[PDB]
């Protein structure tokens, strides 16, 4: 999947507080919102714990 | 119009229009023009009833 034409932010994305884990490299969480980039691919699957 | 679609990209939404699906044999009272262009792989769309 991928965003385009469209606009976020990424903090109700956050604040559900019902993630069990949480991990992003290259960019700190919390200043990843005012950075712009092009296009955001999401990539989703199960896998075991 | 198509049986299926492969993995994909790009899918938008436009904002809904209503239509006459009665066809008639009279004279025309509407001209539609459109033009589309692709520069640098950007698609563009001009149109005016
Ligand atoms: C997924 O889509 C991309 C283009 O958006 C394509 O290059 C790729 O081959 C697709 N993957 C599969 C498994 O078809």
């Amino acid at each position: 999947k991928r965003i385009s034409n469209c606009v976020a932010d990424y903090s109700v994305l956050y604040n559900s507080a019902s993630f069990s884990t949480f991990k992003c490299y290259g960019v700190s969480p919390t200043k990843l919102n005012d950075l712009c980039f092009t296009n955001v691919y999401a990539d989703s699957f199960v896998i075991r714990g | 119009v198509y049986s299926s679609a492969n993995n994909c990209t790009f899918e938008y939404v436009s904002q809904p229009f209503l239509m006459d699906l009665e066809g008639k044999q009279g004279n025309f009272k509407n001209l539609r023009e459109f033009v589309f262009k692709n520069i640098d792989g950007y698609f563009k769309i001009y149109s005016k009833h």
